[PDB]
């Protein structure tokens, strides 16, 4: 937790973000995720224009790398515009988990 | 003052947590066994057929 | 981490161990009359082993 | 390809005679299969996580 | 402030008497102004041979039709001049007859009852209608799958024994039951030491006697006729019932192993094991959060419409298990999941497990006791099981010492090794041979 | 000893103790809600409600509800009928303080998630043909929508195209109008007064006041035939009464009890029913007849209902409509109302007996009226009811416009004007 | 109905002091479930082979 010299993990924050590569195939960072129990639970309870939006832009990026392509530099998701969509179904998904088993401990 | 269930026939029904839901203030029209073949009826969805008797202590 | 460890497992591991014990020892001398051990059937001298 | 670029060290050593240069090469190469695998890998995922804010 | 080991030590003693006619007199005071009043008799269908299986039941049906002082509907008139109602019941090992009245006609209903199971007609008139009456309701039972596959249950488990055959008969015998054999069961089986005469609400314990050497007072308190019958205790077996028919849209099976009898000091213990199990049905509401795993289960899978344990006692033996309702392509994956918890508590069996099983246990007997009418059956047939009526505060000392080593231990001699009695009714070709149900009463790993 | 107490807070809120000194506890919570106050547009949110009780509030999840109340042998449930709803919790003694928590977040700050309503809505379709394989209750749903314009013609259960439909949006506008503070009553009985007093200002934070109120019902005079494939005919012929809390209600339940309205000997001939007697002059076929009687805050229905073979329902509900016509133009015993004024005060006793039969009836009475009254002032009220009275209530049946409502094979069944 | 059934006769294949119809079983119990049952704990030393 630093307050002084927090310009410096804002720069790395953003570095990682370009060196990854997930935003030049139109992605945001809740597409990339590892699926395990939890997440395709969390999957299953998003609003429906939510879901909509994020199987479209994943189906458009398994067809560019395909061709081996990128989208054009404006078609980019950009940094402080990825919305965490999931972050808030998933910390319930975890919470209801890490409840049913220190039940089990009793 | 009273209730539909004192003086009157209307319904209730139940529903439990870990019992069987029920339904009925006036339902049942009793003497109507005495004459002959009034059958139970065949579940799809089964119900309680004794309303948990079992358990007594 | 923290999903292993408790009041639980370690219970279930309390009548397992009889169970690892004799899935152990059942490890340790049946394997030896399969390829020959001849250091271990001197142990018991009783078993006549080869002739 | 730090991991590539070591088992390919470790088969030009492979050929070698036991000398001197040919084992302190070898030695601190058959250390370094083992702490990239074990250690090195599992620390640098968790730098990406916290740098993704999860 | 109360606690609930002092509101224990407040519940009113249950004050017996004794005629010489050997009637027993038991009661229970709690200022009410409505009271409950009947008799229990130690009589059954485990008391008949096969020339008269089918004379309890029917006796039960001439009970309120005529007598000899209030002469057909004219007892029917004065039970409803007054507001009163008049129950019965019929077991294989009881009997009742009772009356819910106001405590001020006690004087009429104790005259009511003393004068029913005294000087009954059961006239040739009224017997031949009431064999048409008793021949329909067999053929409405045979529509209630519940009654058939637990009647199943019971020609299985005791084959060769009394304690097989059904409370109604066959209706070979409901056919051809005369007046002799009719008027020779009530002096066999009506005599004064085998009924009790309870009595709960408000009441004196001090007018109950007086009205029981008023009214009672004519029974012979004597052994005519030398007819001591020697109890002869009843086996348990192994074996299967299967009933195959696929026009019915959902199976019942029932399966249990024996059991102990009703002054066995294990049945405690085997009543927190079967609420460690429990029940289910479709219309709970909390089902794939519920703390029994076979519930549990048979929500998320959808595998079942209901199940249920039982514990069903006699003198020398009793049942132990359970019975569940699915379709037809459900039964094999019920019938691995029940017989993984039995082995899991001969085994395994938890300190936690045993905990809410006693709590389990603790509420299910004081919410039988709300109320006048079961209060008075509490009364009448622990005085003809135990031979006294167990307080409530000896049933806790019993529950405080039960744990999961005593939990362990009497599991493992019920269950662990033991050949089921099987029952089930179609369709119910999913259901797995009996080679594959008795092997599954032993575990793999221990 | 100690009888009851009873509180009027504040707000409205009815609080009534009594202590005994049982080992067992039981707490109501009794609220005005209901069938009778929801309008066309969401139909069957009552029922859903009623099935929601063990899903995640605010201050427990639906985890810690089914397993907190499981651990200690507990029970929860939930009753309802078309004019209140009831939610009743029970344990042993020293456990009642932790299910009474319970109880004030499942009806006091409910979360209504979409993913637990949208599996919940499969539940609504098991739960009505549960009930509805009793004739019985279809045939009192019609007979309600016969009789009424609007409320108190929507029936307990969801209707069938509905069933999917009702919404989380829903839900919430029905318990923020409706579960309000002065249309509620919180009775326990094996709890000191100054505790539950203590439970009941854990709710006054908001919801003081009254709520949506429900339109006033108008008697319609209608007929709804339902021709299916069961074995025998239900049929039921009503007319409008009387409110309760009245007068003349009083003369209705005694009439009721003239004419029979129900068993009291197990296999009995009723013997002193004259419904039952009349019909079974010529009519030797299976059958059964009662006198219903249904009673509401401003109207009630009461009539005949019987139960035939469909070849002779029209013979049976003809007896028992001359029947009620011999009564109102003065042929009444003086007896007969004596042996009637019995069964009405001693079936009122006997339902007082349990501890949920209590419950149930100080319920009712901190609703309708807001007072309790003891059972010696409402065994004097019956014995005031003259033969003047029962006259004048045959009279208002046999005048008044009728409704209908048939089930069965309806081809010999006479209609409303027949 | 269902209550004109009877499980038919066992008798010709029971064990035999289990024609006891009048005991309950229980000194006649863990003592008769193993005769065709220790020919194969004696397999266990034949199955060596």
């Amino acid at each position: 937790a630093v307050a002084a010299s927090s310009k410096w993990l804002e720069g790395i924050r953003k570095w990682y973000y370009n060196a990854a590569g997930f935003n030049k195939l139109g992605l945001m960072r809740d597409d990339t995720i590892y699926e395990d129990d939890d997440v395709k639970e969390a999957i299953r309870r998003l609003p429906e224009n939510l879901y909509n939006d994020r199987v479209f832009r994943i189906k458009r990026a398994l067809d560019l790398t395909m061709r081996q392509q990128i989208l054009p530099k404006e078609q980019w998701t950009k940094y402080e515009e990825d919305k965490f969509y999931l972050e808030p179904y998933l910390k319930e998904v975890i919470r209801e988990r890490k409840e049913r088993e220190e039940w089990a401990k009793k | 003052m009273l209730s539909v269930a004192s003086r009157s026939g209307p319904f209730a029904p139940v529903l439990s947590a870990t019992s069987r839901g029920v339904a009925g203030a006036l339902r049942p029209l009793v003497q109507a066994a005495l004459p002959a073949t009034s059958e139970s009826p065949v579940l799809d969805a089964k119900r309680s057929f004794l309303c948990r008797e079992s358990l007594s202590g | 981490l923290s999903r292993f460890l408790g009041p639980r497992y370690r219970e279930l591991a309390r009548n397992w161990i009889p169970t690892a014990s004799m899935w152990g020892a059942v490890g340790a001398v049946g394997l030896v009359w399969a390829t020959d051990w001849r250091l271990i059937l001197d142990w018991v001298p009783y078993i006549n082993g080869k002739f | 390809w730090m991991l590539v670029a070591d088992l390919i060290t470790l088969t030009w050593i492979g050929g070698q005679p036991v000398e001197h240069p040919f084992i302190i090469i070898g030695q601190l190469a058959s250390i370094l299969y083992f702490l990239i695998i074990l250690v090195l890998m599992p620390i640098t995922s968790i730098i990406e996580n916290n740098l993704l804010k999860w | 402030t109360a606690t609930y080991a002092q509101a224990l030590q407040s519940v009113p003693e249950t004050q017996v008497s004794q005629l010489d006619n050997g009637l027993r007199v038991a009661s229970e005071q709690s200022s009410q102004p409505t009271c409950t009043v009947g008799v229990w008799i130690d009589a059954g269908s485990r008391y008949e041979n096969e020339k008269n299986n089918g004379a309890g039941y029917f006796v039960e049906h001439l009970a309120f039709k005529g007598t000899k002082n209030r002469p057909g509907s004219a007892l029917e008139k004065e039970v409803e001049s007054m507001g009163a109602h008049l129950n019965a019941y019929s077991t294989r090992e009881h009997t009742a007859y009772y009356i819910k009245a106001l405590s001020k006609d006690l004087p009429k209903a104790v005259e009511l009852l003393a004068d029913i199971v005294q000087n009954c007609s059961l006239e040739d008139s009224q017997i031949e209608k009431e064999r048409d009456v008793i021949l329909q309701e067999l053929q409405e039972n045979d529509s209630s799958m519940r009654d058939v596959v637990f009647d199943y249950l019971h020609a299985t488990a005791f084959q060769g024994t009394p304690l097989a055959q059904s409370v109604e008969g066959p209706s070979e015998n409901v056919r051809k039951l005369s007046r002799a054999d009719l008027t020779e069961y009530v002096s066999q089986h009506y005599k004064a030491p085998r009924m009790v005469l309870a009595a709960a609400g408000g009441v004196e314990h001090r007018q109950l006697l007086d009205l029981a050497q008023k009214h009672f007072s004519s029974l012979s308190g004597t052994y005519v006729e030398d007819a001591v019958p020697a109890f002869t205790p009843c086996r348990f077996t192994g074996s299967e019932i299967r009933h195959r028919d696929d026009a019915l849209p959902l199976a019942h099976v029932a399966i249990a192993v024996e059991g102990p009898g009703w002054a066995n000091p294990d049945n405690v213990p085997l009543q927190v094991a079967n609420a460690i199990i429990g029940h289910y049905d479709s219309t709970y509401g909390g089902g794939t959060h519920m703390s029994s795993t076979l519930a549990s289960v048979a929500a998320t899978r959808k595998l079942c419409q209901s199940f249920q344990t039982f514990n069903i006692c006699y003198a020398e033996t009793g049942l132990l298990g359970a019975h569940f309702v699915c379709d037809n392509m459900s039964i094999d994956d019920m019938m691995f999941f029940l017989q993984g918890q039995w082995m899991r508590l001969c085994t395994s069996a938890t300190e936690s497990e045993v905990v809410r099983g006693k709590n389990i246990l603790r509420n299910a007997l004081v919410s039988h006791l709300d109320g006048t009418t079961p209060v008075c059956e509490d009364i009448g047939r622990s005085l003809l099981t135990y031979g006294r009526r167990i307080p409530l505060a000896e049933w806790e000392s019993r529950i405080a010492e039960v744990d999961a080593s005593v939990v362990r231990e009497v599991c493992s001699k019920y269950f662990y090794d033991q050949c089921p009695a099987v029952a089930g009714l179609g369709p119910i070709e999913q259901l797995p041979d009996y080679n594959r149900i008795r092997s599954g009463m032993f575990w793999l790993r221990f | 000893p100690q009888d009851l107490e009873f509180t009027r807070l504040p707000n409205g809120l009815v609080i009534a103790s009594l202590e005994n000194y049982a080992p067992a506890s039981r707490i109501g919570l009794f609220i005005k809600a209901g069938s009778r106050y929801e309008d066309s547009n969401n139909l069957g949110t009552s029922h859903l409600l009623r099935l929601a009780s063990s899903l995640t509030t605010k201050g427990a999840s639906s985890f810690k509800i089914t397993r907190g109340i499981e651990a200690v042998g507990g029970k929860l449930s939930v009753t309802s009928t078309r004019e209140s709803m009831a939610y009743t919790v029970e344990c042993l003694r020293d456990d009642i303080e932790i299910l009474m928590e319970f109880l004030l977040n499942v009806t006091a700050a409910p979360e209504f998630r979409r993913w637990e309503v949208a599996a919940l809505q499969s539940q609504l379709r098991i739960d009505k043909a549960v009930a509805f394989q009793n004739p019985q209750a279809q045939v009192l749903e019609n007979l309600h929508a016969a009789a009424y314009r609007n409320a108190l013609a929507n029936s307990l259960y969801c209707p069938d195209y509905r069933i999917g439909k009702v919404t989380p949006d829903q839900l919430h506008y029905y318990v923020q109008n409706h579960f309000t503070s002065a249309r509620m009553a919180l009775i326990g009985l094996g709890v000191s007064h100054p505790v539950l007093k203590q439970v009941a200002e854990r709710f006054l934070n908001m919801r003081g006041g009254l709520g949506l109120s429900g339109a006033k019902a108008k008697y319609r005079g209608g007929e709804i035939r339902d021709q299916n494939g069961d074995s025998l005919v239900h049929a039921a012929l009503v007319a409008e009464s009387a409110a309760t809390g009245s007068a003349e209600a009083n003369a209705f339940s005694v009439l009721q009890h003239v004419l029979g309205a129900g068993p009291h000997v197990k296999r009995g001939s009723n013997a002193t029913s004259s419904l039952y007697q009349a019909v079974a002059k010529g009519v030797h076929q299976p059958f059964d007849v009662s006198a219903f009687n249904a009673s509401y805050s401003d109207s009630g229905l009461f009539g005949i209902y019987t139960i035939s073979q469909a070849a002779s329902a029209g013979d049976v509900i003809k007896s028992a409509y001359d029947q009620v016509k011999a009564i109102a133009q003065g042929n009444l015993s003086n007896t007969d109302v004596q042996a009637a004024k019995n069964k009405l005060k001693a079936g009122y006793l006997m339902s007082v007996e349990s501890s949920e039969g209590f419950l149930d009836e100080v319920g009712s009475q901190a609703l309708v009226a807001g007072s309790y009254m003891q059972p010696s002032t409402v065994l004097q009220q019956i014995d005031s009811v003259a033969d003047a009275d029962v006259i004048n209530a045959a009279k208002k049946f046999v005048s008044g416009r009728k409704s209908m409502a048939a089930s069965g094979n309806l081809g010999h069944t006479p209609f409303v004007d027949e | 109905s269902h209550t004109d059934i009877r499980v038919p006769d066992f008798s010709d294949y029971r064990r035999a002091e289990v024609l006891d119809s009048t005991k309950s079983s229980k000194e006649s119990s863990d003592a008769r479930k193993g005769f065709s049952y220790l020919i194969t704990a004696t397999t266990t030393v034949g199955v060596a082979y």
